[PDB]
């Protein structure tokens, strides 16, 4: 439970990530 | 053993309704090919997504965890966050499953 | 191996500076393809091993 989200990400990158993953 | 698994092809290959009667102008045909750069195009946060039908989550997050670590030769340090660690133990299913993925993209749901 | 190294360091960090280079629909139908073959199957998932398993 409570996605990943990578350790990493940037800005926008997590904007997309957000977008497209969602 | 895979010449055993060449036998059993070859016979599978024999043993098709009438697959060598080419007297109406019918075809056989053979592919063979491979999936380029298999192992460097997983991306993580999709593989996790998958990964989370069929196990436990916090076990999917520790398969998808792992990878996200920094590879090191002597002096040099990077992260990795595309594509997936090839050498670790559990990776062997990794590849077995996600390669399950393309054979619903190949041979169709119904076939 | 360092010409190698810097090969792979390069492409991680080209990754991330162009985003992700898969699609939300092709993500979303590789999604729905995999749960309509799951539950075509009846698969049922791989719980954890709670305290005992005894293998």
């Amino acid at each position: 439970v409570q996605p990943f989200h990578l350790r990493g990400m940037s800005s926008t990158f997590s904007q997309r990530s957000r977008d497209i993953f969602d | 053993p895979p010449p055993l698994l060449v036998y059993k092809w070859c016979q599978g290959i024999n043993n098709l309704q009438d697959v060598w009667e080419t007297s109406e102008g019918e075809c056989n045909v053979m592919l063979e090919s491979r999936f380029e750069k298999m192992y460097e195009k997983i991306d993580l946060t999709l593989l996790n997504r998958l990964l989370r039908l069929i196990v436990d989550h916090n076990i999917a997050d520790y398969m998808t965890a792992k990878n996200n670590v920094v590879i090191n030769y002597k002096d040099m340090n990077h992260t990795n966050s595309y594509g997936i660690i090839r050498g670790l133990q559990f990776a062997s299913f990794i590849v077995q499953y996600y390669g399950l993925v393309m054979d619903l993209l190949v041979l169709g749901l119904h076939r | 191996t360092r010409l190698y190294l810097k090969a792979e360091q390069e492409r991680q960090h080209n990754y991330l500076k162009d985003g992700p280079y898969i699609t939300a629909e092709e993500a979303v139908a590789v999604y729905t393809t995999t749960v309509h073959w799951l539950e075509s199957r009846r698969f049922s998932p791989i719980p954890f091993p709670p305290l005992s398993y005894k293998h």
